[PDB]
C-alpha cells in the first residue's frame, strides 16, 4: 500500500523541519532540567 | 526562560495535530462526486 | 482448551496492563526527573 | 459505662481503635488481589457476555 | 518521600491542565471518546449495522453524521477489538460497529475520571466536594440511557447513537414506542431543566439588576474587584422587588445557591429513573380508564387518546428502516393513515 | 437544631443506640417478610402450576422461599401441584411465622440496646470516649459471613443438611427443588449452571473466612487507615452503599438475563426467550419429531404440554406490562384456562401462512401473514379501497391442532381474523378475565418487577455512595472552608504543588 | 440512668414547611392521574 | 515574543476559519450529500 | 372521587400560596 | 371512569402522611424557646 | 395537549432538525447545567460560619454586608478543573453569563416556533446523500423523516380532504 | 501563571510561524490525501459512492449473525465483484 507512505509524508516532513527549528532550544530545555 | 514542551504544549498537540488533519481531509471530501 | 476467544482475552489483558504498564512508567520516570522543591 | 458479662467478655475485641501498622503496610499484597479480583470480575463478566467462549462452557438455559 | 509521593508530587503541580491521580483515568478515556467521536462521524459508515450512511465521507452533514449502535444480532456484546466478533481486524470492527461501545465505554470511565477529578481538585483546594456531587446527575443520565437502557432492550442496537439527527430519531422512538412525554419521571425532569433554565436566568438578571454603584463607568463590569469582601450587589433590595412581583422571594443566599444546584440536579436524576423504567419497558403508556371509556364510547375524545393515534403512526411508519434487523413488511394497505394523507 | 434530614446523625458518636436503630430496621425487614409472605399465602391460587403459577399471580416472596427449598403449605399443597406429601415446620406459613417471631425478639433487643446505650463495650479502654474498632469489627464479621456463606454452599445446596436448591430443565417444564453438587471446572463460572452456585459459596467462604482472620489479625496500615478515614464510621457506609449498589446491579442483571438462582417456573420467562424465539423452536422442534415418525398434525400438536405452550405467549413476557399496570398478570388478560391449540392459517390456494408475531416494543401491531419465505400473503388492511391482501380476497382459513379446538376449522372471515390477531402474541389461550375483572392490558411479571425496583435502588445508591464518600473524605469542609483559607493556595503560580504549602 | 448527651433538638422553619407542603402536593398533583390510572 | 501583532493573526485565523466553513457549506450543494 | 381529589389538591396548592405570600417568615435586617 | 380502586387511599396518603411529618416538625420547632 | 402540539409541529416543520430550536436547546440545556454548576461553586466555596449540627444556610444573615462565600477559592476551583481562563473572577461577569444563556436560547426558541408560524422549517436532507447509481442512501434523517410521516398522516385523522396539509 | 509560556506571546513570535507556517498546511495536505488517495475507504471499511449495492441489489447488507459477522460482511463485499 503507497498511499501510507503518501499520507505520512508531509506528517514526516513538517515533525523533521519543526525539530529542525527547535534543537537549538530543545537541548537547553533538556539541559537545565537534568 | 520559559520551557518549550510542558504537559500544556502536550494537551495541545493532541487536539490540534489531528484537528488539522482532520479539516484537510473533510475539505478533501467536499469534492468527491458519486 | 485455549479457544480463539480465551487467546483474545490473554491479548485483551496483556495489551491493558502493557498500556498501564507504560504509561505508569513514563509517569514515575518523568515525576523522578522533574521533582518539586521543597 | 455499664459493664456487663458479655461485654467484659467481648471487650478484648473492642480494645485496639486506631491501632495502625507503620507505613506502607500490606498495601502492596491488597494491590495484588484486588488486581486479581478485577481479572476474576473481568472473566465472569467476559464469559456471562459471550465476549469470551470457554469449552464446555454454554452460557445458556441449554446445560 | 518514595516513589508513590514523588509520583504524587508530579501529579499535582500547578500547571495549565491540571492533571492529578484522576487524570490518569480521565484524560486518555475522553480523548478515545472524544475522538472516536469524531473518527466515526468523519470516516465511519453505519452501512451494516443500520443501512444508513454517518460519515462526513459518505456525504452527511454535522445534523446527520452519528457513530452508529451496532447492529441488533450483536446483543449486548462489548465488541471489544479483540474479541470474538472483530477478532482483531480494525476495519470489521468499525463496520461491526465496535466504535459504539468504544465511545460508550471510555466515555463512562472518562466521566468517572471527570468526577474523581472533581472530587480531588476540590480537596487540594481545600472547598466542599458540591461540584462532584451535582454532576453525579450527568453521570446518572449517561447511565442509565446509553448503558441500563439498551442493557434492558434486546442489543446496543436501542441505544442512542452518537449524532445529532441520530439522537432525535431517539427522542422520535420514545415517544412512538414509549409515550416517553406521558411519564411523570420525564415530567419531573422537564421541569428540573426548565427550571435550573429559570433559575439561571432569574439569578443573573437580578444580580445584574440589583448591583451596587462601585465606579463611575457605565459599563459595570468594572467595578467589581475579585478579593473584596463586600457583596457586589443589593441582596435586600432584590428581595423587595421578588416580594412584591411575585409574592415570594429568596432572603438567604446560602439557600438560593443550594436551590439552584437542587432543582436541575433532581430534574435529572427523576429522568434517570423514568428511564431505566423504560429499559424493561414499564412504560406510562396508558391510562386504563380512558382506554376502557374510549373502546365502549366512540365520541369520547381526549388529546391523551389523539396523541396514541401519533404513537402508532410512528411505530407503523417508522419501524421497518429504523428496525431493519426484525425484516419487517408492511404492506402499504396496513398502514395507519387518516383520511386524505 | 437539627434539620429534617439529618435527625440520624445522634447515632454517629452512639454504639448502643445505633446498634439499636439497626435492630429495629432489621425488625422492620424481617417484619415484612413474615406479612409478605402471609399476605401472598392468603392470595396465592396453588390449584393450577402449568397455567396459573406463582408468577402469573404476582407473587414476590413465594418464589424466593420455592427457589431455597420451602415449596409445601401446612394446607397441604405444594408449588409443584403434588398431592399428599408433608412439609413438617419449614412450610410457606412456617417461613412466615419464623419470620414474625424474629421480627418481635429484634424489636425487644432493639428496646434494650436504645435503653441500656451505655455500655463498656463501647468505651475505648484508654480515654473512656466511644470508640468502636471498624477494623477488627470487619474481619470479625467478615468471618462470620464466611463461614455462613461455607455452611450454605456446603450443607443446604448441596443437600448434605438441608433441602438443595430449585433447578429446572431448559424449557421450565419439570423443575423441583434437588441437592446440588458443586461444579469445580471452568463451567461453574456458567450462570446457567446450578452447580455453580454451590462451588461459589464453598470457594467464596473459605476465602471470607480467611480474609476474616487476616481482617481479625493484621491492622490496616497508616497510609490506608488515614486516606480511607478508617476512624470514622462514614467510611464504612460510603463503601458499604457501594458494596450494595453493585450487587444490586448484579442481581437485576441476572434477574433480567436469567440464571441458575431466577428460574423460570419462579418468576417467569425472560423478554429473551420471547426474542429469540426460544420456545417457538422448541415447540416446532418437538412438532417435527412427530411428524417425522408418522404422527398425524393433530397427533404431533396434542403431544406439546400446555404449560410449554403458555411460554410460547407475549403475554408471559416480563417487558410487556406498564408502570402503573398495577398487580398480577392475571388481571391483565385474565387467568389461563386451556390452551386453543396452535393455529394453522392457510389461504384458498392451501398455502399456510405464518402470522408476524409482535415484538415487545410494540403496544400494538398489524396483523401480516406471510408464507414460509417470508412474501406477504394475506393481511388486515387498515385502508380498504385498494385493499389486495384481504382475508376474504385470500380466501384465509385457520385450522386449530392440539389443545380445546383440536381439528376444528374455521372460515368465516370475522372469526379467521380475530383467531390472527390472538395469534400475533404466540399460543393462543382460554382466559378468565371474569374473576378478576381482568382489563385485558397486559402487566409485567415479578420477573419484571423486581428488575425495575433493583435497578432503580441501584443508581439511588450510586447517590449515597458519593454522598457519604463526600462526606467521608471532606468532613473537616463540611460546615463550611476554613474563613483563613490562604488566597495562596487558590491562586497559580505560588505554589509547586496545587494545595502544598511546603511547595512555596 | 442519666439522659444520652447525643440527642439534639429538630428543626423545621416556616419556609421549610412551606417548601414542603409545596414538594408533596406538587408531586401529589402530578401523580394522582397514575395512582387511579 | 511579539513580531506580528495579535490582531493580524486572529484576523488570517478569523478569515480561514470562515473559508473552511465555507467551503463546508458549498460542499452541501455539491457532489456527495446535495441529493443531485 | 377522581375530580374531587384533583381539585382538592389544587385548592390545597392555592391555600399554601395565600400562607407562604401573606404569612411567610418576614425577612429580617440583621 | 373505571379506575383504580386504590387511587384515593394511595393518593390520600400520599398527601397525608408526609404533610403531617412536616407539620410536626414546624410546631415543635415553634414551640422552643 | 402540549405534547399534541409538539408532535404535530415536529411532523409539520420537523423542529429538531431548525437550528433556532437547537439553540433553544442549547439555552435550556446550558441554563440547567450553569445553574447546577454556579449553585454547586457557591455552595462548595461557603464560608465556615456554623457548627455540624446546624444548617449552613444559618451562616448566611439577611442584609449582611459580606459576601457569604468565597469567590476567590470558587475561582481558584473551577479554574482548575478546566483551566483558569475558561473561569470567571468576576461575579458581575459570571452572573451577567448566567442571564444571557438562556435569554438568548430561549429567545431563539421563541422565534424558532415564530418563524415556523410562516413554515419556514427545519433542515430537510430526505434524500441527500445517493450513490453511483442513484440509489437512495438513508441517513438519519430519513429515518426522523419515517416518523414524520406517521405522525403527518395520523393526525386530525378526520380533518383532511385533499392530498397536501397546507395549514 | 503556572510557569508555561503565554499563549499570545506564542503565536505572536516569528519562531513559531517558522515552524508553524510549514507544519499546519502539512496536516491538511496529509488529511487531504488520505480521503483522495482512497486510503480512509480502505482503513475504515466505509462504501465507496459504487459500492453500497451491487449493479441489481436493492437490499441492505446488514449484519444477522453475532460470532460470524466478519464472514458476513466478507461475503457482503465478495458480493460487490
Ligand atoms: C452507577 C454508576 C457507576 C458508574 C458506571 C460504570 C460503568 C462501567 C461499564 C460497565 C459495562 C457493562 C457491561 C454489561 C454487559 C451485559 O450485562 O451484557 C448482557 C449479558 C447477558 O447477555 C444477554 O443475554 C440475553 C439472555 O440470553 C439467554 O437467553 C437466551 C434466550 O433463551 C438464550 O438462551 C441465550 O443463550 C441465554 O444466554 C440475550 O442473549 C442477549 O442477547 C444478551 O446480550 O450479561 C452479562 O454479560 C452480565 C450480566 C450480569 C452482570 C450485570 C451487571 C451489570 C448490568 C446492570 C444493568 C442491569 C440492566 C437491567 C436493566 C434494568
Ligand atoms: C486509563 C486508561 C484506559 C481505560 C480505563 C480504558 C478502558 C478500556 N479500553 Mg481503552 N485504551 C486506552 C486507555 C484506557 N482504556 C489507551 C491509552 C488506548 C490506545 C492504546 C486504548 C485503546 C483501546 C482499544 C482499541 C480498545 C480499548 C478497549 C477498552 C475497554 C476494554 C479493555 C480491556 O478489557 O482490557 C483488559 C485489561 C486489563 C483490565 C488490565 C488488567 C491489569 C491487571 C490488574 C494486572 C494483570 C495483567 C496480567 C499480568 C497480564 C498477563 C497476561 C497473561 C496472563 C497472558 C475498556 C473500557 C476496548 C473497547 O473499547 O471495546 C469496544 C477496545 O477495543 N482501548
Ligand atoms: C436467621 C436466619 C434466617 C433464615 C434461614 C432466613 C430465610 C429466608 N429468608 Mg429471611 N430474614 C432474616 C433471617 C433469616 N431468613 C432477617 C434477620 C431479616 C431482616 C434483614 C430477613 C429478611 C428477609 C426478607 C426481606 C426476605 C427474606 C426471605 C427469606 C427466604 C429466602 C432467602 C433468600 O432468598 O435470601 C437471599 C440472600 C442473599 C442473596 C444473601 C446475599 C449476601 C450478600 C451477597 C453478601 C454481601 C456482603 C458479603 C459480606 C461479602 C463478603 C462475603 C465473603 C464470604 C467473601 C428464606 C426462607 C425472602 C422471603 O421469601 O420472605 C418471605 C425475602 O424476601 N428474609
Ligand atoms: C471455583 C470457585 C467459584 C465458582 C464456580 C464461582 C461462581 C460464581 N461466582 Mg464466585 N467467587 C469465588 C469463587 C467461585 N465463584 C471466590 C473465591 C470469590 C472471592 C470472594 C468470588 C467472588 C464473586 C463475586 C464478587 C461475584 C461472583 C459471582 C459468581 C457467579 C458468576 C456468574 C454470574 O452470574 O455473574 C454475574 C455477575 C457478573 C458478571 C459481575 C459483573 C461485574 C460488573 C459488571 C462490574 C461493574 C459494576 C458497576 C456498578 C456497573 C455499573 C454500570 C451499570 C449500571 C451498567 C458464579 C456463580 C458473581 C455473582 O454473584 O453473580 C450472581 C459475582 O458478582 N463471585
Ligand atoms: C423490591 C420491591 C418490591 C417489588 C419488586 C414487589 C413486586 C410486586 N408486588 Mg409487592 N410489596 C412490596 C415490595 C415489592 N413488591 C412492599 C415494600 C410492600 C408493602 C407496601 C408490598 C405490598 C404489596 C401488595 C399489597 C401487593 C404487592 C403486589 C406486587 C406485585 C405487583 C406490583 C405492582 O403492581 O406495583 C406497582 C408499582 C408502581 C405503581 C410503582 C410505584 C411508583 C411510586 C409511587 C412513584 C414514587 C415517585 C416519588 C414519590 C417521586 C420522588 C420525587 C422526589 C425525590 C423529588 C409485584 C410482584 C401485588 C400482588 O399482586 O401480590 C399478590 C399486591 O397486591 N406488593
Ligand atoms: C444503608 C443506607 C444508608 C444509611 C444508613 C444512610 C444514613 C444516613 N444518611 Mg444517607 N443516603 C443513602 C443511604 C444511606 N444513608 C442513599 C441510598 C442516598 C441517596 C438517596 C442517601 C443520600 C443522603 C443525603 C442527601 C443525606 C443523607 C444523610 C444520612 C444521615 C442522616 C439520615 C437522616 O437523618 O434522614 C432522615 C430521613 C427522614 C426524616 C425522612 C426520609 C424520607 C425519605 C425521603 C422517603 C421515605 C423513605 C422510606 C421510609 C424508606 C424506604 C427504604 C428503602 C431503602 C426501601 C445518615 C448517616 C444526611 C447527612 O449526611 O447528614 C449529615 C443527608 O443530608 N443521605
Ligand atoms: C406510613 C404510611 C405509608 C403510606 C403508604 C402510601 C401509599 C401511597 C404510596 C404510593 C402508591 C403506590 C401506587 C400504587 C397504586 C396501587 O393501586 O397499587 C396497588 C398494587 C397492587 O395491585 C393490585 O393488586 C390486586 C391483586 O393483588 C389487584 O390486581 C388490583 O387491581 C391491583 O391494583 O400494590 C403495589 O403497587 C404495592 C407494591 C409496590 C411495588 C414497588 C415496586 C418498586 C418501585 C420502586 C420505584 C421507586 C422509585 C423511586 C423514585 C424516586
Ligand atoms: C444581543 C443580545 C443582547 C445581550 C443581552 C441579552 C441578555 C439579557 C439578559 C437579562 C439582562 C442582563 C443584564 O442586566 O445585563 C446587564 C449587563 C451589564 O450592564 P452595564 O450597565 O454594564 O452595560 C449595559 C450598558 O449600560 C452599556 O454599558 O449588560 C451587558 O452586559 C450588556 C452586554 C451587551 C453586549 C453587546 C451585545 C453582544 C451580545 C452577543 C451575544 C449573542 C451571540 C449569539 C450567537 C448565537
Ligand atoms: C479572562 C476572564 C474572562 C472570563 C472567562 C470565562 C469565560 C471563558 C470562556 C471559555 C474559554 C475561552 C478561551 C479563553 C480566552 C482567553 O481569555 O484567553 C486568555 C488565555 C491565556 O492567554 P495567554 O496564555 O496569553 O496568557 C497567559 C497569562 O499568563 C498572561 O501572561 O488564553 C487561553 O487560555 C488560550 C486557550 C487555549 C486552550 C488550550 C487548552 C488545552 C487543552 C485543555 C483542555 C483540558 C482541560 C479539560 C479538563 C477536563
Ligand atoms: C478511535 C480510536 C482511536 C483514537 C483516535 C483518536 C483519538 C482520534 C482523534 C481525532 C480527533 C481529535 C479529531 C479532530 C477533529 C476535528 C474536527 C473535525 C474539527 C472541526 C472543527 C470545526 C468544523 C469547527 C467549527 C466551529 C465550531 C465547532 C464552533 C464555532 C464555530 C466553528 C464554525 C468555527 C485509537 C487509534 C486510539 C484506537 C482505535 C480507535
Ligand atoms: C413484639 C413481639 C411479637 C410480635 C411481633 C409482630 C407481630 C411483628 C410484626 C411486624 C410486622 C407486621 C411488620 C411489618 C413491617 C412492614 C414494613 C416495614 C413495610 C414497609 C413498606 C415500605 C417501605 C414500602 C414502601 C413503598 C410503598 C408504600 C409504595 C411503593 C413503593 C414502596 C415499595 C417503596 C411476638 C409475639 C412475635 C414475639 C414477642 C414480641
Ligand atoms: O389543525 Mn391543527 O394541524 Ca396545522 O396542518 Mn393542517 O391544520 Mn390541522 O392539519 Mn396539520
Ligand atoms: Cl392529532
Ligand atoms: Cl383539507
Ligand atoms: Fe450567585
Ligand atoms: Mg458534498
Amino acid at each position: 500500500d503507497w498511499r501510507v507512505l503518501v499520507v505520512l509524508l508531509p506528517v514526516l516532513l513538517a515533525a523533521g523541519w519543526a525539530v529542525r527549528n527547535i534543537l537549538p532550544y530543545a537541548v537547553k530545555q533538556v539541559q537545565k532540567l537534568l | 526562560s520559559y520551557p518549550i514542551f510542558t504537559v500544556r504544549w502536550v494537551a495541545v498537540h493532541t487536539l490540534a495535530v489531528p484537528t488539522i488533519f482532520f479539516l484537510g481531509a473533510i475539505a478533501a471530501m467536499q469534492f468527491i462526486q458519486r | 482448551t485455549i479457544t480463539p476467544s480465551l487467546k483474545g482475552f490473554f491479548i485483551g489483558l496483556l495489551s491493558g496492563a502493557v498500556v498501564l504498564g507504560l504509561t505508569f512508567a513514563v509517569l514515575i520516570a518523568i515525576s523522578q526527573i522533574d521533582k518539586v522543591q521543597r | 459505662a455499664r459493664r456487663t458479662w458479655l461485654g467484659d467478655i467481648l471487650r478484648p475485641l473492642n480494645s485496639e481503635y486506631g491501632k495502625v501498622a507503620p507505613g506502607w503496610g500490606t498495601t502492596p499484597l491488597m494491590a495484588v488481589f484486588m488486581g486479581l479480583f478485577l481479572v476474576f470480575l473481568l472473566i465472569i463478566l467476559e464469559i456471562y457476555n459471550s465476549t469470551l467462549i470457554l469449552d464446555g462452557v454454554n452460557v445458556s438455559w441449554k446445560a | 518521600r518514595g516513589w508513590f509521593d514523588i509520583l504524587d508530587d508530579w501529579l499535582k503541580r500547578d500547571r495549565f491542565v491540571f492533571v492529578g491521580w484522576s487524570g490518569i483515568l480521565l484524560f486518555p478515556c475522553a480523548y478515545l471518546a472524544l475522538g472516536g467521536w469524531l473518527t466515526g462521524t468523519t470516516f465511519v459508515t453505519s452501512w451494516y449495522t443500520h443501512g444508513l450512511a454517518s460519515s462526513y465521507l459518505e456525504g452527511c452533514n454535522f445534523l446527520t453524521v452519528a457513530v452508529s449502535t451496532p447492529a441488533n444480532s450483536m446483543g449486548h456484546s462489548l465488541l471489544l477489538l479483540w474479541g470474538p466478533e472483530a477478532q482483531g481486524d480494525f476495519t470489521r470492527w468499525c463496520q461491526l460497529g465496535g466504535l459504539w461501545t468504544f465511545i460508550a465505554l471510555h466515555g463512562a470511565f472518562g466521566l468517572i475520571g471527570f468526577m474523581l477529578r472533581q472530587f480531588e481538585i476540590a480537596r487540594l483546594v481545600g472547598v466542599r466536594p458540591y461540584n462532584a456531587i451535582a454532576f453525579s446527575a450527568p453521570i446518572a443520565v449517561f447511565v442509565s440511557v446509553f448503558l441500563i437502557y439498551p442493557l434492558g432492550q434486546s442489543s446496543w442496537f436501542f441505544a442512542p447513537s452518537f449524532g445529532v439527527a441520530a439522537i432525535f430519531r431517539f427522542l422520535l422512538f420514545f415517544q412512538g414506542f414509549h409515550n416517553w412525554t406521558l411519564n411523570p419521571f420525564h415530567m419531573m425532569g422537564v421541569a428540573g431543566v426548565l427550571g435550573g433554565a429559570l433559575l439561571c436566568a432569574i439569578h443573573g438578571a437580578t444580580v445584574e439588576n440589583t448591583l451596587f454603584q462601585d465606579g463611575e463607568g457605565a459599563s459595570t463590569f468594572r467595578a467589581f474587584n475579585p478579593t473584596q469582601a463586600e457583596e457586589t450587589y443589593s441582596m435586600v433590595t432584590a428581595n423587595r422587588f421578588w416580594s412584591q412581583i411575585f409574592g415570594i422571594a429568596f432572603s438567604n443566599k446560602r439557600w438560593l445557591h443550594f436551590f439552584m444546584l437542587f432543582v436541575p440536579v433532581t430534574g435529572l436524576w427523576m429522568s434517570a429513573i423514568g428511564v431505566v423504567g423504560l429499559a424493561l419497558n414499564l412504560r406510562s403508556y396508558d391510562f386504563i380508564s380512558q382506554e376502557i371509556r374510549a373502546a365502549e364510547d366512540p365520541e369520547f375524545e381526549t388529546f391523551y387518546t389523539k396523541n396514541l393515534l401519533l404513537n402508532e403512526g410512528i411505530r407503523a411508519w417508522m419501524a421497518p428502516q429504523d428496525q431493519p434487523h426484525e425484516n419487517f413488511v408492511f404492506p402499504e394497505e396496513v398502514l395507519p393513515r387518516g383520511n386524505a394523507l | 437544631g437539627l434539620p429534617w434530614y439529618r435527625v440520624h446523625t445522634v447515632l454517629i458518636n452512639d454504639p448502643g443506640r445505633l446498634i439499636a436503630a439497626h435492630l429495629m430496621h432489621t425488625a422492620l425487614v424481617a417484619g415484612w417478610a413474615g406479612s409478605m409472605a402471609l399476605y401472598e399465602l392468603a392470595t396465592f391460587d396453588p390449584s393450577d402450576p402449568v397455567l396459573n403459577p406463582m408468577w402469573r399471580q404476582g407473587m414476590f416472596v413465594l418464589p424466593f422461599m420455592a427457589r431455597l427449598g420451602v415449596t409445601g403449605s401446612w394446607s397441604g399443597w405444594s408449588i409443584t401441584g403434588e398431592t399428599g406429601i408433608d412439609p413438617g415446620f419449614w412450610s410457606f406459613e412456617g417461613v412466615a411465622l419464623a419470620h414474625i417471631v424474629l421480627s418481635g425478639l429484634l424489636f425487644l433487643a432493639a428496646c434494650w440496646h436504645w435503653v441500656y446505650w451505655d455500655l463498656e463495650l463501647f468505651r475505648d479502654p484508654r480515654t473512656g470516649e466511644p470508640a468502636l474498632d471498624l477494623p477488627k469489627m470487619f474481619g470479625i464479621h467478615l468471618f462470620l459471613a464466611g463461614l455462613l456463606c461455607f455452611g450454605f454452599g456446603a450443607f443446604h445446596l448441596t443437600g448434605l443438611f438441608g433441602p438443595g436448591m430449585w433447578v429446572s430443565d431448559p424449557y421450565g417444564l419439570t423443575g423441583s427443588v434437588q441437592p446440588v453438587a458443586p461444579e469445580w471446572g471452568p463451567d461453574g463460572f456458567n450462570p446457567y449452571n446450578p452447580g455453580g452456585v454451590v462451588a461459589h459459596h464453598i470457594a467464596a467462604g473459605i476465602v471470607g473466612i480467611i480474609a476474616g482472620l487476616f481482617h481479625i489479625l493484621v491492622r490496616p496500615p497508616q497510609r490506608l487507615y488515614k486516606a480511607l478515614r478508617m476512624g470514622n464510621i462514614e467510611t464504612v457506609l460510603s463503601s458499604s452503599i457501594a458494596a450494595v449498589f453493585f450487587a444490586a446491579f448484579v442481581v437485576a442483571g441476572t434477574m433480567w438475563y436469567g440464571s441458575a438462582t431466577t428460574p423460570i417456573e419462579l418468576f417467569g420467562p425472560t423478554r429473551y426467550q420471547w426474542d429469540s424465539s426460544y420456545f417457538q423452536q422448541e415447540i416446532n422442534r418437538r412438532v417435527q419429531a412427530s411428524l417425522a415418525s408418522g404422527a398425524t398434525l393433530e397427533e404431533a400438536w396434542s403431544a406439546i404440554p400446555e404449560k410449554l405452550a403458555f411460554y410460547d405467549y407475549i403475554g408471559n413476557n416480563p417487558a410487556k406490562g406498564g408502570l402503573f399496570r398495577t398487580g398480577p398478570m392475571n388481571k391483565g388478560d385474565g387467568i389461563a384456562q386451556a390452551w386453543k391449540g396452535h393455529a394453522v392459517f392457510r389461504n384458498k390456494e392451501g398455502e399456510e401462512l405464518f402470522v408476524r408475531r409482535m415484538p415487545a416494543f410494540f403496544e400494538s401491531f398489524p396483523v401480516i401473514l406471510t408464507d414460509k419465505n417470508g412474501v406477504v400473503k394475506a393481511d388486515i388492511p387498515f385502508r380498504r379501497a385498494e385493499s389486495k391482501y384481504s382475508f376474504e380476497q385470500q380466501g384465509v382459513t385457520v385450522s386449530f391442532y392440539g389443545g380445546e379446538l383440536n381439528g376444528q376449522t374455521f372460515t368465516d372471515p370475522p372469526t379467521v381474523k380475530s383467531y390472527a390477531r390472538k395469534a400475533i402474541f404466540g399460543e393462543i389461550f382460554e382466559f378468565d378475565t371474569e374473576t378478576l375483572n381482568s382489563d385485558g392490558i397486559f402487566r409485567t411479571s415479578p420477573r419484571g418487577w423486581f428488575t425495575f425496583a433493583h435497578a432503580v435502588f441501584a443508581l439511588l445508591f450510586f447517590f449515597g455512595h458519593i454522598w457519604h464518600g463526600a462526606r467521608t473524605l471532606f468532613r473537616d469542609v463540611f460546615s463550611g472552608i476554613d474563613p483563613e483559607l490562604s488566597p495562596e493556595q487558590v491562586e497559580w503560580g505560588f505554589y509547586q504543588k496545587v494545595g502544598d504549602v511546603t511547595t512555596r | 440512668m442519666e439522659p444520652n448527651p447525643n440527642r439534639q433538638p429538630v428543626e423545621l422553619n416556616r419556609t421549610s414547611l412551606y417548601l414542603g407542603l409545596l414538594l408533596i402536593l406538587v408531586l401529589a398533583l402530578l401523580f394522582s392521574s397514575y395512582f387511579f390510572n | 515574543g511579539g513580531r506580528i501583532p495579535l490582531w493580524i493573526v486572529a484576523t488570517v485565523a478569523g478569515m480561514g476559519v470562515i473559508v473552511i466553513v465555507g467551503l463546508f457549506f458549498y460542499g452541501a450543494y455539491a457532489g456527495l450529500g446535495s441529493s443531485l | 372521587m377522581e375530580t374531587i381529589t384533583y381539585v382538592f389538591i389544587f385548592a390545597c396548592i392555592i391555600a399554601l400560596f395565600f400562607f407562604a405570600i401573606f404569612f411567610r417568615e418576614p425577612p429580617r435586617i440583621t | 371512569m373505571e379506575v383504580n380502586q386504590l387511587g384515593l387511599i394511595a393518593t390520600a396518603l400520599f398527601v397525608l402522611v408526609p404533610s403531617v411529618f412536616l407539620i410536626i416538625l414546624y410546631v415543635q420547632t415553634e414551640s422552643q424557646q | 395537549g402540549t405534547f399534541n402540539f409538539m408532535i404535530v409541529f415536529q411532523a409539520e416543520h420537523n423542529i429538531l432538525m431548525h437550528p433556532f430550536h437547537q439553540l433553544g436547546v442549547a439555552g435550556v440545556f446550558g441554563g440547567a447545567l450553569f445553574c447546577a454548576m454556579h449553585g454547586s461553586l457557591v455552595t462548595s466555596s461557603l464560608i465556615r460560619e456554623t457548627t455540624e449540627t446546624e444548617s449552613a444556610n444559618y451562616g448566611y444573615k439577611f442584609g449582611q454586608e459580606e459576601e457569604t462565600y468565597n469567590i476567590v477559592a470558587a475561582h481558584g476551583y473551577f479554574g482548575r478543573l478546566i483551566f483558569q481562563y475558561a473561569s470567571f473572577n468576576n461575579s458581575r461577569s459570571l452572573h451577567f453569563f448566567l442571564a444571557a444563556w438562556p435569554v438568548v436560547g430561549v429567545w431563539f426558541a421563541a422565534l424558532g416556533i415564530s418563524t415556523m408560524a410562516f413554515n419556514l422549517n427545519g433542515f430537510n436532507f430526505n434524500h441527500s446523500v445517493i450513490d453511483a447509481k442513484g440509489n437512495v442512501i438513508n441517513t438519519w434523517a430519513d429515518i426522523i423523516n419515517r416518523a414524520n410521516l406517521g405522525m403527518e398522516v395520523m393526525h386530525e385523522r378526520n380533518a383532511h380532504n385533499f392530498p397536501l396539509d397546507l395549514a | 501563571t503556572t510557569g508555561e509560556r503565554p499563549f499570545s506571546d506564542i503565536i505572536t513570535s516569528v519562531r513559531y510561524w517558522v515552524i508553524h507556517s510549514i507544519t499546519i498546511p502539512a496536516l491538511f495536505i496529509a488529511g487531504w490525501l488520505f480521503v483522495s488517495t482512497g486510503l480512509a475507504y480502505d482503513v475504515f471499511g466505509t462504501p465507496r459512492p459504487d459500492s453500497y449495492y451491487a449493479q441489481e441489489q436493492r437490499s441492505i447488507p446488514l449484519v444477522t449473525d453475532r460470532f460470524e459477522a466478519k464472514q458476513q460482511v466478507e461475503t457482503f463485499l465478495e458480493q460487490l465483484k
